[PDB]
């Protein structure tokens, strides 16, 4: 049995006075997650490029809690569809920091890729991350993934760049709200108000204000 | 550069002065072949240099320009460095080229519009609102001609000193131009009038446009 006491007034209000409606309470998802004890903790998703986005570098750095074992190993591989086009293979402990060492508990991945597919809101092409704990006689503790979609940000020479070129932002404010469920938000509802925004010519929406 | 007493006059009536070199190749196909021919250097410096060694103490000269439409070449960039070499005192501007060349420290177009783009190949007249803002751009912007005072003319005027008031690094411009050129013939009985271009049997020519 769980009991849980919310209070709709505390003085994490005085940093969310945005104009919309007051309301209070537990308004989005609640779940129990299983993980190992030896565990993948924590992962970043790092794709950086060359100058006409023909090669890309996909790097990611992986974080784990547990006692740490030189069977331990993280495998990363890296999909598009159903073909596996890149994929590595590393025991745990990064690269050398400072003058006490690196960090024993993680280790970055390094998978070339030729010619990728690049994402953006004209062509939103995605490729799937697998991030595998194993003992490396190829016994799989957990596996974690995401969503990854190639694309490059960056300011140069004053223009706001996506992969490589100057973007035209016609975008929304959205707030999350619903007319008979306040601020609880669903799936049917996000998607409705997804399709309408591509269907009148919008190409990006800001999370205002949260 | 002008007669030497008009700089004296500048400087005791209170009046800023571009001096200008007399170097214009307008009619030069392409508008640079000369400037940038480096056959055409040395008459050149000596247009820049003798200029710059006469009018140099003069407070009404702040600012020196290269010359006039005359494309963009070599040339120029030489003796844009000169005078920064020679003379700190004083921003170097030129035209040629674009307006906005690496020969000037002054974005200077002519005839640049308020609003409206002018996108010409190689050499294109922003609109010089939007001049200002473009990728990477820092430059003040003073046009060296502007609002062609021709007959009937001087229309939206208005408009470019709205804009030189809202945009700081708009400091405005210099107006074309001062004075016609018409000249004083006499008629069969002797009463003078105005002509302009032709009036001479002079040929070919650009008729009205001296005015
Ligand atoms: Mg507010
Ligand atoms: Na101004
Ligand atoms: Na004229």
């Amino acid at each position: 049995r769980l009991a849980v006491m919310v209070l709709r007034w505390s003085d994490g209000s005085y940093l969310e006075d945005q104009d919309m409606w007051r309301m209070s309470g537990i308004f989005r998802d609640v779940s129990l997650l299983h993980k190992p004890t030896t565990q993948i903790s924590d992962f970043h998703v790092a794709t950086r490029f060359n100058d006409d986005f023909s090669r890309a570098v996909l790097e990611a750095e992986v974080q784990m809690c547990g006692e740490l074992r030189d069977y331990l190993r993280v495998t990363v591989s890296l999909w598009q569809g159903e073909t596996q086009v890149a994929s590595g293979t590393a025991p745990f402990g990064g690269e050398i920091i400072d003058e006490r060492g690196g960090y024993a508990d993680r280790v970055t991945l390094r998978l070339n890729v030729e010619n990728p597919k690049l994402w953006s809101a004209e062509i939103p092409n995605l490729y799937r991350a697998v991030v595998e704990l194993h003992t490396a006689d190829g016994t799989l503790i957990e596996a974690e993934a995401c969503d990854v979609g190639f694309r490059e940000v960056r300011i140069e020479n004053g223009l706001l760049l996506l992969n490589g070129k100057p973007l035209l932002i016609r975008g929304v404010n959205r707030h999350e709200h619903h007319p008979l469920h306040g601020q609880v938000m669903d799936e049917q509802t996000m998607v409705q108000d997804i399709l309408l925004m591509k269907q009148n010519n919008f190409n990006a929406v800001r999370c205002s204000h949260y | 550069p002008n007669h030497p007493l008009w700089y004296t006059l500048c400087d005791r009536y209170g009046l800023y002065v571009v001096d200008e070199a007399n170097i214009e190749t307008h009619g030069m196909v392409p508008m640079n072949r000369l400037t940038d021919d480096p056959r055409w250097l040395p008459a050149m410096s000596e247009r820049v240099t003798r200029m710059v060694q006469r009018d140099r103490n003069h407070p009404s000269v702040i600012i020196w320009s290269l010359g006039d439409e005359s494309g963009h070449g070599a040339n120029h960039d030489a003796l844009y460095r000169w005078i920064k070499s020679v003379d700190p005192s004083r921003p170097v501007q030129y035209e040629g080229g674009g307006a906005d060349t690496t020969a000037t420290d002054i974005i200077c177009p002519m005839y640049a519009r308020v609003d409206e783009d002018q996108p010409f190949p190689a050499v294109p007249k922003w609109s010089i609102k939007k001049w200002l803002s473009l990728p990477g751009e820092t430059r003040p912007l003073i046009l060296c001609e502007y609002a062609h005072a021709m007959g009937n003319s001087l229309g939206g005027f208005a408009k470019y000193w709205q804009a030189f008031r809202q945009y700081p690094r708009l400091q405005g411009g210099f107006v074309w131009d001062w004075v016609d050129q018409s000249l004083i013939k006499y008629d069969e009985n002797g009463n003078p009038w105005s002509a302009y271009g032709g009036d001479f049997g002079d040929t070919p020519n650009d008729r009205q446009f001296c005015m």
